[PDB]
């Protein structure tokens, strides 16, 4: 007789006590990760090897070729991709495209306008030493820098229906030359424009000529644009200069769940349900503290370094009849009885499962990106992202602290219940080696023939 | 030495259920992933389903999802492929295929195959 | 979905000369993060199971005759037989494993003795 | 402005995830206390009886 004890030294925490030794305790938090950029349920990610979304979509020559790009679960961009827009410039609404790119899993590269179709403008001489392809001066592959043929730049009347039943991205840009001399060197018309238009687009773009600092050895800029061309919708380009024309579209094949991970790691031959920028998780427990911007069926982030359930006892417990926490007994947690003890171990799997079911409503952190002139919104996003994880890690800690408090109280209570069941059956304060399975058999089966043991009561009334 | 003997094929009605069984021998069954590949008469190979070593990643073909349920017993060294609501298109020799690499799914050793037929 | 297509469906190669079986892919099974062409090559005689020949599009499985040799990259791939034998009369299937949730085999090329 | 809309949607859904957790947790505790209230006071009557 005696509640179970063990020298486990696996401490837990409750509200009233921050360190409580427990015989059997289960961790419910992943501190560990593969440290490898891993597959997501079999689908290989689009790992931009030292390259950017704008570089891939515009087709930077310094980047990987990316010919016939397959499906991807998620895109991996570095924090500072070295192969950015090679020819310097902005990318108009880059982050909206990246958010919109986070809702897709596959493209099909389709050819809007052939390079051969520029019968009146030079498609091939639109090259730059800032974008060298295999040593030779080159340009973005998917968009054609046009230059005048024979000191004349006729207006570019071009139109493309999205005859394809699926949606389409159409990329182009505007050149911003340093001076009017550089304008005249490339485009015979001094005042130029790019008047693009769709069913839901209207924009004219004069080039902003200005003296600028050198970036990648070139001071002229190149601001690129993107538009979602719906099916059965035409995009009509109309420019007499500075037109970085589209050569390839990007047909959206399947719209699904994805994200642009800001991860610096390299590929490892993996397969994992979950992925994190710092690695991958391979366990069913509900929490992790690696990095909140995960993808896949994953534990839900809490920024706690230490989060353990109490599935065991705290070490009257030591008062009178019971000897104490006798370590010798092994079978059973409370009184070596299958009625009370076997049900207790069955609830261990339910308790960890309850937190999975209960804290499934956690805030799923989403990867949003904002540019240098949207610092307020980014700080608003960061504090909203951090704030909810601050709320939910408090709820996880409070829930675990509460459940650790209840379960030790559950263990504290049912020991008193068995002691109460022992105490009420005996009906005597007599404590009562040699009488094994004569004194003890009546206790454990629950049947105590106290009138039959009234000789002890006669010895009780004799001895007092 | 390395072998994958299949069993459980035979006559099936439309809509009937069938369970295949691929006994494994001559290799560590609980370290190499397993795959199911069907081949109808007069047609090419078609991958049916898949399961990893720890039964933690399972995949099905698009025509097979919601109808089959692959499983394995590592202790028994056997692989199973339940079938439910079978159409006439699954008249095929269901081959039992082992992928050596845990992630890469090139199929090294193949079984004899059981000619499942789904007809009146 | 990712679907493979083989240009020759019934190759007519006499004994002792070269046989080439092209297998295009809808999407490039190359993966630049390891530079490995996720492709397999199989061999199926009539009334026998498939036999893997070339995996990773170049690496040859143990026990395969040396006359087999895969090549190619990205979408286009080739299975080269240096000199056909009577035992090489079989239906040859190419199978990507870039997309693990959807492994798709090729249509199949059967080499016949001319 | 899909970024801000997705920010608003997850901010809105995030708080309602927080407040439905508080509502369910508060009802779950109040159900635990009020059944413990009934378990306790019946034992109090039994103690008063005994
Ligand atoms: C609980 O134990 C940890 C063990 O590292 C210790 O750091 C912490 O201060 C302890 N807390 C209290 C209240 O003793
Ligand atoms: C280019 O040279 C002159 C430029 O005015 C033009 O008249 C002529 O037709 C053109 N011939 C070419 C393309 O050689
Ligand atoms: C082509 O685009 C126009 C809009 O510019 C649309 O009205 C038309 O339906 C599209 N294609 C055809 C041939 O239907």
């Amino acid at each position: 007789i005696g509640y179970h004890a063990n020298n486990s030294t696996e401490q837990v925490d409750t509200i009233m006590e921050k360190n409580v030794t427990v015989t059997h305790a289960q961790d419910i938090l992943e501190k560990k990760h593969n440290g490898k950029l891993c597959d997501l349920d079999g689908v290989k990610p689009l790992i931009l090897r030292d390259c950017s979304v704008a570089g891939w979509l515009l087709g930077n020559p310094m980047c990987d070729e990316f010919i016939n790009v397959p499906e991807w679960s998620y895109i991996v961009e570095k924090a500072n991709p070295v192969n950015d827009l090679c020819f310097p410039g902005d990318f108009n609404d880059y982050e909206e495209l990246k958010h919109l790119l986070s809702r897709i899993n596959h493209f099909e590269k389709i050819q809007i306008i052939p390079k051969s179709s520029w019968s009146s403008h030079e498609a091939s001489l639109g090259v730059s030493s800032a974008c060298p392809y295999q040593g030779k001066s080159s340009f973005f592959r998917n968009v054609v820098w046009l230059i005048k043929k024979n000191s004349t730049y006729p207006t570019i009347k071009r139109s493309y229906n999205n005859t394809n039943q699926e949606d389409l991205l159409v990329l182009w840009g505007i050149h911003h030359p340093n001076d009017a001399a550089e304008q005249t060197k490339l485009y015979q018309n001094p005042t130029t424009y790019i008047s693009v238009g769709t069913s839901t687009l209207n924009q004219r773009l004069v080039p902003r000529i200005a003296t600028r600092s050198k970036v990648n050895g070139q001071s002229g800029r190149m601001e690129f644009f993107w538009t979602i061309l719906k099916p059965n919708d035409a995009i009509n380009f109309e420019s007499n200069g500075n037109f970085i024309a589209p050569e390839y579209a990007y047909k959206i094949v399947k719209k699904g769940d994805s994200t642009i991970m800001k991860s610096e790691l390299e590929y490892g031959n993996c397969n994992t349900k979950c992925q994190t920028p710092m690695g991958a998780i391979n366990s069913s427990m509900p929490f992790h503290n690696i990095h909140p911007l995960t993808i896949g069926e994953c534990p839900k982030y809490v920024k706690s370094n230490r989060l353990v359930l109490a599935t065991g006892l705290r070490n009257g417990a030591i008062a009178g009849f019971i000897e104490g926490g006798w370590q010798g007994m092994v079978d059973g947690w409370y009184g070596a009885d299958k009625e009370s003890t076997q049900k207790a171990i069955d609830g261990v799997t339910n308790k960890v499962n309850s937190i999975i079911d209960k804290m499934n409503t956690q805030f799923e952190a989403v990867g949003r990106e904002f540019n240098n002139l949207e610092r307020r919104i980014e700080n608003l996003n960061k504090k909203m992202e951090d704030g909810f994880l601050d709320v939910w890690t408090y709820n996880a800690e409070l829930l675990v602290l509460m459940e650790n408090e209840r379960t030790l109280d559950f263990h504290d209570s049912n020991v008193k219940n068995l002691y109460d069941k022992v105490r009420l059956q005996l009906r005597d304060n007599a404590k009562e080696h040699k009488c094994d399975n004569e004194c003890m058999e009546s206790v454990r089966n629950g049947t105590y023939d106290y009138p039959q043991y009234s000789e002890e009561a006669r010895l009780k009334r004799e001895e007092i | 030495e390395v072998q994958l003997v299949e069993s459980g094929g035979g006559l099936v009605k439309p809509g009937g259920s069938l369970r295949l069984s691929c006994a494994a021998s001559g290799f560590t069954f609980s370290s190499y992933s397993m795959n199911w590949v069907r081949q109808a008469p007069g047609k090419g190979l078609e991958w049916v389903s898949s399961i990893s070593s720890s039964s933690s990643y399972i995949y099905y073909a698009d025509s097979v999802k919601g109808r089959f349920t692959i499983s394995r017993d590592n202790a028994k060294n056997s692989l199973y492929l339940q079938m439910n609501s079978l159409r006439a298109e699954d008249t095929a020799v269901y081959y039992c295929a082992r992928a050596p690499a845990a992630i890469s799914y090139y199929m090294d050793v193949w079984g004899k195959g059981t000619t499942v037929t789904v007809s009146g | 979905d990712i679907v493979m297509t083989q240009s020759p469906d019934s190759l007519a190669v006499s004994l002792g000369e070269r046989a080439t079986i092209n297998c295009k892919s809808s999407q490039s099974v190359l993966y630049s993060s390891n530079n490995k062409n996720y492709l397999a090559w199989y061999q199926q005689k009539p009334g026998q199971p498939p036999k893997l020949l070339i995996y990773w599009a170049s690496t040859r499985e143990s026990g395969v005759p040396d006359r087999f040799s895969g090549s190619g990259s990205g979408t286009d791939f080739t299975l080269t037989i240096s000199s056909l034998q009577a035992e090489d009369v079989a239906v040859y299937y190419c199978q990507q494993y870039y997309s693990t949730p959807a492994l798709t085999f090729g249509g199949g090329t059967k080499v016949e003795i001319k």
